[PDB]
């Protein structure tokens, strides 16, 4: 009877690195989709499975919240299907994927002048990660290193700023 | 370049008390913002971070608040170990900057000065310096003015003070001020004294002597 | 976590200070390490800091070129070395860092004892110790270390058996270059005579030590 924190989600002061991306899980309550449908704070809302309208917490078991920050031109690779190095190295969505990308910018929020060197991403990989498998290893190779950070400035080109993505994953299960 | 201004400069309080500190910036940082204490000879502790986030194992009694450009850091009721000087730190900015810091010190009952004039010692007047020193004991609040007179001519720029920390027993200041003047200036003249001005005094008070005990 | 920096160190205009900073109990190999410094009672100022990972610097334009941030991963120390020293640089100088877990360069989690780098036209020397007597209730009289550049002096009286009534000031620094404090007590005016009072003055660096009567 008690309600789904999005808030802490989406209203987060600080967004996680998308190659220690956060998940959050989203257990037994009630929170209105439509609520975001209409907020249109959001330059990408797509979803997978099913238009946003159920209007209740109908007909669902569990909730995955995946939040993370990557850059501008980067968004367009959290789909099912994508081969960058978000999708490569960082976050892979399943090809069968059934939820809802949602992207804005926070430019505002994220960059820095003289450049915001906390969000990070992963370079290299030995071989691709399968979805929604994780890598937070940090070792040098032999000796090179493989996060580079993106250092968000505001004049950057809405290509390159960056942006709040959060990844709602539906289960069925039960 | 970005500006940190914090608004109390000296705070008096006493344990028990709730104190509020308060921060405001040039622009707005959203909430980039971190809180610190320091104690005199000891460095600096991490207190709050993006403006509420209370760093680990800090007491509770701290909290931070406050976005975009004016914040404030609440203690819900104070305990003797808070007396120290607290900083804020905007991290939206480069290069980071902090305040100037709150000296944040125990409230006391006025307690007006006791003053003292030193001439200089014989023993220093062979080397063609004089030093003559103006003591303030035990005193509190620490606001406090000290003009040096020769021969009734204000001294200005040719005198330095120093300044304890509040006195651990009855929490109270004192100040040595010196007037550094050469040999023969001592000796051209006759009158010195020196003027305090203390909350306490009701009236200025004029400690003096004369060279040579004239 | 815990951070512990190399001591104080002093030097001459013009030369250049490395300052060491040892960091032990980091659990993981990628965190910030900042150095920030104090000039006396003054305000914080931030310098720059290092990645404990690639080796990246991110420094203040106030020292571009002045600073250098050193590294070394095996040893686990953060190097600053700052050079052409400018007397404007008197200060101490903390080694901050941390995030751990979460990596940020933004706030200082932990922090290093600080270090405390002079810079002046001087060489050691020690005091010359001068007495305050008195006049006329409650008397006072002091002494007076005057004209004195080592980093500190400490000062007692009557052989550490007066501590009631003892103030000893912060230091003074003279446009000579000399720092130069007194130390003073306030006693019943009514035993002077019959009492004997003797500050004892030691300033360590130069091993000099000086104990002068007080009288009137
Ligand atoms: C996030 O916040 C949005 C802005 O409206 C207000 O935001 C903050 C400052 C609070 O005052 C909040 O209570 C206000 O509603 C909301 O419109 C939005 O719904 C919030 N997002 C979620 C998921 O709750």
């Amino acid at each position: 009877t008690n309600l789904c924190p999005f808030g802490e989600v989406f209203n987060a002061t600080r967004f996680a690195s998308v190659y220690a991306w956060n998940r959050k899980r989203i257990s037994n309550c009630v929170a209105d989709y439509s609520v975001l449908y209409n907020s249109a704070s959001f330059s990408t809302f797509k979803c997978y499975g099913v238009s946003p309208t159920k209007l209740n917490d109908l007909c669902f078991t569990n909730v995955y919240a995946d939040s993370f920050v990557i850059r501008g031109d980067e968004v367009r690779q959290i789909a099912p299907g994508q081969t960058g190095n978000i999708a490569d190295y960082n976050y892979k969505l399943p090809d069968d994927f059934t939820g809802c990308v949602i992207a804005w910018n926070s430019n505002n929020l994220d960059s820095k002048v003289g450049g915001n060197y906390n969000y990070l991403y992963r370079l290299f990989r030995k071989s691709n990660l399968k979805p929604f498998e994780r890598d937070i290893s940090t070792e040098i190779y032999q000796c090179y290193f493989p996060l580079q950070s993106y250092g968000f400035q505001p004049t950057y080109g809405v290509g390159y700023q960056p942006y709040r993505v959060v990844v709602l994953s539906f289960l069925l299960l039960h | 370049d970005i500006q940190m201004t914090q608004s109390p400069s000296t705070l008096s309080a006493s344990v028990g008390d709730r104190v509020t500190i308060t921060c405001r910036a040039s622009q707005s940082i959203s909430s980039w913002l971190a809180w610190y204490q320091q104690k005199p000879g000891k460095a600096p502790k991490l207190l709050i971070y993006d403006a509420s986030s209370l760093e680990s194992g800090v007491p509770s009694r701290f909290s931070g608040s406050g976005s975009g450009t004016e914040f404030t850091l609440t203690i819900s009721s104070l305990q003797p170990d808070d007396f120290a000087t607290y900083y804020c730190q905007q991290y939206n900015g480069y290069p980071w900057t902090f305040g100037q810091g709150t000296k944040v010190e125990i409230k006391r009952t006025v307690a007006a000065p006791s003053v003292f004039i030193f001439p200089p010692s014989d023993e220093q007047l062979k080397s063609g310096t004089a030093s003559v020193v103006c003591l303030l004991n035990n005193f509190y609040p620490r606001e406090a003015k000290v003009q040096w007179k020769v021969d009734n001519a204000l001294q200005s720029g040719n005198s330095q003070e120093s300044v304890t920390e509040q006195d651990s027993k009855d929490s109270t200041y004192s100040l040595s001020s010196t007037l550094t003047l050469s040999k023969a200036d001592y000796e051209k003249h006759k009158v010195y004294a020196c003027e305090v001005t203390h909350q306490g005094l009701s009236s200025p008070v004029t400690k003096s002597f004369n060279r040579g005990e004239c | 976590v815990q951070l512990v920096q190399s001591g104080a160190e002093v030097k001459k205009p013009g030369a250049s200070v490395k300052v060491s900073c040892k960091a032990s109990g980091y659990t993981f190999t990628t965190y910030a390490m900042h150095w920030v410094r104090q000039a006396p009672g003054q305000r914080l100022e931030w310098m720059g800091w290092i990645n404990a990972g690639n080796g990246n610097t991110k420094y203040s334009q106030k020292f571009q070129g002045r600073v250098t941030i050193t590294r070394d991963t095996s040893a686990s120390t953060a190097y600053m070395e700052l050079s052409s020293l400018r007397s404007e640089d008197t200060a101490v100088y903390y080694c901050a860092g941390g995030g751990g877990r979460r990596l940020q360069f933004d706030y200082f989690d932990y922090w290093g004892q600080g270090t405390l780098v002079t810079v002046s036209s001087a060489s050691t020397k020690g005091p010359s110790v001068f007495p305050l007597a008195p006049s006329s209730g409650t008397a006072a009289l002091g002494c007076l270390v005057k004209d004195y550049f080592p980093e500190p002096v400490t000062v007692s009286w009557n052989s550490g058996a007066l501590t009631s009534g003892v103030h000893t000031f912060p230091a003074v620094l003279q446009s000579s270059g000399l720092y130069s404090l007194s130390s003073v007590v306030t006693v019943p005016s009514s035993s002077l005579g019959t009492q004997t009072y003797i500050c004892n003055v030691n300033h360590k660096p130069s091993n000099t030590k000086v104990d002068k009567k007080v009288e009137p």
